[PDB]
RNA sequence: AAAAUG
RNA sequence: AGAGUUAAAUUAUAACUAAGCUGUAAAAAGCCCUAGUUAAAAUAAAAUAACCCACGAAAGUGACUCUAAUAAUCCUGACACACGAUAGCUAGGACCCAAACUGGGAUUAGAUACCCCACUAUGCCUAGCCCUAAACCCAAAUAGUUACAUAACAAAACUA
């Protein structure tokens, strides 16, 4: 469920301090948010080891 | 001079307010079985309104009560008691997908 | 002459009250691949899925069985004056006019 | 150190599945919230930051929310037009 | 009322002549407060066990 | 000062019939021994109400609420006598006086003989 | 009831507790403390291994004494119980019956607050 | 096959044997994985230390024993070390968030030792003592 | 990581 | 505001194992009376609950229990009275941990800085001072209205 927002920002009708505080302005878009790329990592370092454990032992 | 307008009177399609699963309920510091339906099994941390579903009331004294416990003596802290395990679930959090 | 207040009373949606759960004979004007365009009459025209069971049935101008939710899907957001209307109706399907 | 061990936070392995046993303990850890705790109690913050904190991050589930309330609502909207060429 | 319901409850008071009666019977009659509930809001006990 | 008994049978158990005839257990629990200070906040209200005041059901006067605060700033008093560092009950005993002050004020500027 | 203690006896034998209740409701007696009920609690497994009177405890039995006592009183007897070596935790709270229990009227729909931002086009 | 997640407690009545020991008698591996190194060591169940391997003793050096490699080394060596003592099954216990977590977790697998429960007992202070000032002023 | 001036 | 208590972590302190521990983008310095596990007082702080918005005039307050208790039959009002975060001063006590300053090690042409380590004042308790904040929600107090009416932005425009 949504959290509530009565009593969250000051204004001139709210006589309480300010919960939220928004950097901007809580208006929703009409647009989302590109979906993230994820980032890479390196791959089998764990095949790699068992590779070089048979080139440091023989 | 019309018999038919409409009456200025109360809604009759008023349907009831959703009630939290302990209204007009008895919250104790003693019931450990009841205060560890709400605790999590693995960490023991107490579930929120998102998660129990309970109106404003009964959220706050059920962490009052579980708060007090924890310290009287009644209940351990870091986990849920085993033979309290096994109750029944209240809380809609899921764990094992 | 009959006036309005008169009619309102004695309409149909007016004795149907509230719109939830309500058992109301709609019919299909609009037929897409998959979905059914089914105007049970009130003010909109809900959408609805094409069932496994006699699926073959439905065309245009079947008349068919419904269990009304919400005469109207329209809700509040942030930042908004008014509503986001849906233009549409929320009805599930449970028969074709048995009769 | 005063309760009993291997109580708390502890998942068993069913079949000798280790990866995925861990894949659970971690699920558990996040949905309580233990694994942003420990990155945030690494280091110390200001209760001026910590307001901060608390404050972004409410905005930005209050909006986050909402904008899935909207998409769900509009979701029935997906459906193909039927009429194209109107 | 409050006054009439007290002077019952005065007859079951621990007193001097009590305590070795009632530390007895304590000692033998354990007593619970463990209920539990569930989704639809009814209470279940454990003492059906 | 004022001494309140502690067996006083108080004011919420005093006026219903039959209080003498119970035993003392319950004469006990229905006093001021097992009661809490705002009871005898209330107590001495009623005591100082019948002996100061002419009207004891006209409360909305002055001079009625002149001595409702006059027990609280008496309380207040003897808080502070053992709170020494307590500020916030210190600018509420400070605040009471000069509230009664102005009342009393007030009642000499409107009923003297009241006001001696 | 007005006052409620929650005992936690050191695990022992029977005319041991017995002995042990017996002189602490002599105690609180003596402070001028009606004692209502006695309840046992049972013996159970202490959630944690409390440390007290340099002993680690890890059974516990545990107790419950309801009465009426004067606000005047209630820290001595907790002085008295902490130097009391049978007693693993004494603990003195309010009576949970004597908080009356108020109307759970249900969750009310709160709706979402609105004129919060001012009508100017972006 | 009803299987729970839940530990084993010694207080229920039962029945779960590895290579004939209850859970209580088997051996523990602390695992702390820090954010610089990754320490192992395997105990048994009176706490007596059985193997110990840590990335710095696997001839490591400053920030190469960071990596999760030498994490994976570190676990195959005190793997090494425990099946040279005769011992099967080990239930790994995780301190600490780094990582070299779940590589030095599966190095034991890699070692010849298998994993039958695996227990987070991370350090979380409830607002205990004070943590250091926060890095990039 | 680093890194000034016109 | 007083009185009592501590669940997790941390540490002084003992026992087994190892030669390394900490440290960063990488290193060096530091500690090897070091590190891991099992037990452990004192001090400091008070995870989740909190997606809660309550209390207090404000500063401010959310580990637990008890006592006292939160003015005004409720307008405004000072240079008068009482408070007033942190920082700082005095006397006594406490010191796990964090840290101004300082001393080493990195980087830089320089680095008396950001990065790493150690430590002091200090943060802790009682008593007495100091009376300052971006003490800001930059929106004065009391009763109201949605009438006329968008310099711009921002929390809409206004009455007595
Ligand atoms: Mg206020
Ligand atoms: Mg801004
Ligand atoms: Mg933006
Ligand atoms: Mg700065
Ligand atoms: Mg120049
Ligand atoms: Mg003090
Ligand atoms: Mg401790
Ligand atoms: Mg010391
Ligand atoms: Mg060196
Ligand atoms: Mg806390
Ligand atoms: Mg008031
Ligand atoms: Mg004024
Ligand atoms: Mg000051
Ligand atoms: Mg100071
Ligand atoms: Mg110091
Ligand atoms: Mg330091
Ligand atoms: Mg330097
Ligand atoms: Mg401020
Ligand atoms: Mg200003
Ligand atoms: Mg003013
Ligand atoms: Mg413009
Ligand atoms: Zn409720």
């Amino acid at each position: 469920a949504t959290p509530s927002l009565r009593g969250r920002l000051a204004r001139l009708g709210n006589p309480r301090r300010p919960i939220l505080k928004p950097n901007k302005p809580l208006i929703l878009a009409n647009h989302v948010g590109e979906r993230r790329r994820e980032k890479g990592e390196a791959t089998c370092i764990t095949e790699m080891s068992v590779m070089m454990a048979c080139w440091k032992q023989n | 001079s019309n018999e038919d307008l409409p009456v200025p009177m109360e809604n009759p399609y008023k349907e009831p307010l959703k009630k939290c699963i302990l209204c007009e309920k008895h919250v104790d510091y003693k019931n450990v079985q009841l205060l560890s339906q709400f605790i999590s099994p693995f960490t023991g941390c107490i579930y929120g309104r998102h998660i129990t579903g309970l109106c404003g009331k009964k959220q706050k004294e059920i962490t009052k009560a579980i708060k007090r416990a924890q310290i009287l003596g009644f209940m351990p802290v870091t986990y849920k008691d085993p033979a309290y395990l096994k109750d029944p679930k209240v809380c809609n959090i899921k764990y094992r997908e | 002459v009959e006036s309005f207040a008169s009619m309102l009373r004695h309409s149909p949606l007016t004795q149907m009250g509230p719109a939830k759960n309500k058992l109301v004979i709609g019919q299909i004007f609009h037929i897409v691949e998959d979905d059914l365009y089914i105007d049970f009459g009130g003010k909109f025209h809900c959408v609805c899925k094409r069932p496994e069971v006699d699926g073959e049935k439905y065309q245009k101008g079947t008349r068919v069985r419904l269990r009304l939710l919400d005469l109207e899907l329209t809700s509040r957001f942030l930042g908004a004056t008014t509503d986001t209307t849906i233009l549409e109706a929320d009805a599930v399907l449970l028969g074709l006019q048995e009769s | 150190a005063n309760h009993l061990k291997f109580i708390a936070r502890t998942v068993m392995v069913q079949e000798g599945n280790v990866e995925g046993a861990y894949r659970t303990l971690n699920r558990i850890l996040t949905m309580d919230g233990l694994i942003e705790d420990i990155k945030r109690r690494r280091y110390y913050e200001k209760p001026c930051r910590r307001r901060q904190r608390e404050s972004y991050e409410t905005c930005r589930r209050i909006y986050n929310m909402e904008m899935a309330r909207k998409i769900n609502f509009l979701m029935r909207k997906n459906r193909a037009d039927p009429w194209q060429g109107c | 009322q409050e006054v009439l319901q007290l002077q019952e409850e005065a007859k079951t008071f621990i007193t001097r002549e009590n305590l070795e009666a009632r530390v007895e019977e304590a000692l033998d009659s354990p007593k619970s407060y463990n209920w539990a509930i569930t989704r639809e809001g009814l209470v279940v006990r454990p003492q059906q066990k | 000062q004022d001494d309140p008994p502690p067996s006083m049978l108080l004011l919420d158990y005093q006026n219903v019939p039959g209080i003498h005839k119970v035993d003392d257990v319950v004469k006990r629990l229905l006093s001021l021994e097992m009661a809490n200070q705002k009871e005898k906040l209330k107590i001495k209200k009623m005591q100082l109400m019948n002996k100061v005041l002419e009207n004891p059901e006209d409360t909305s006067s002055l001079e009625a609420r002149i001595v409702a605060l006059t027990v609280k700033i008496r309380n207040y008093e003897e808080h502070m006598q053992k709170h020494r560092k307590d500020k916030a009950h210190k600018r509420f005993l400070l605040m009471s006086i000069d509230q009664r002050k102005k009342m009393l004020k007030n009642l000499r500027e409107t009923n003297y003989a009241v006001f001696e | 009831p007005r006052y409620e203690l929650a005992l936690i006896l050191k695990a022992m034998q029977r005319p041991e507790t017995a002995a042990a209740l017996k002189r602490t409701l002599e105690a609180l007696m003596d402070r001028g403390a009606v004692v209502r009920n006695l309840e046992n609690l049972g013996e159970r497994m202490l959630p944690y291994k409390i440390s007290a009177h340099n002993q680690r405890h890890s059974r516990g039995g545990y107790f419950l004494v309801d009465f009426y006592a004067p606000a005047t009183t209630v820290e001595s007897m907790m002085e008295h119980l902490s130097r009391d070596i049978d007693v693993i935790r004494p603990n003195i709270v309010k009576h949970p019956l004597t908080q009356e229990v108020k109307e759970c009227e249900g969750i009310v729909p709160v709706p979402l607050e609105e004129k919060l931002y001012s009508t100017k086009k972006r | 096959s009803s299987f729970s997640i839940y530990p084993p407690i010694p207080g229920q009545e039962n029945s779960l044997r590895w290579a004939g020991k209850k859970f209580e008698e088997i051996p523990i591996a602390h695992i702390k994985a820090s954010y610089n190194n990754t320490q192992i060591q395997v105990v048994s169940a009176a706490h007596q230390p059985l193997a110990h391997a840590s990335c710095g003793t696997e001839g490591f050096r400053n920030a190469k024993k960071g990596t999760g490699i030498a994490a994976q080394t570190a676990g195959i060596a005190a793997a090494a070390k425990a099946t040279g003592k005769g011992v099967t099954h080990v239930r790994v216990v995780v301190k600490g968030l780094g990582p070299g977590r779940l590589s030095a977790i599966k190095g034991l697998t890699m070692g010849g030792l298998e994993v039958i429960s695996i227990t987070d007992n991370t350090p979380i202070p409830h607002n205990g003592c004070r943590p250091r000032k926060a890095r990039r002023l």
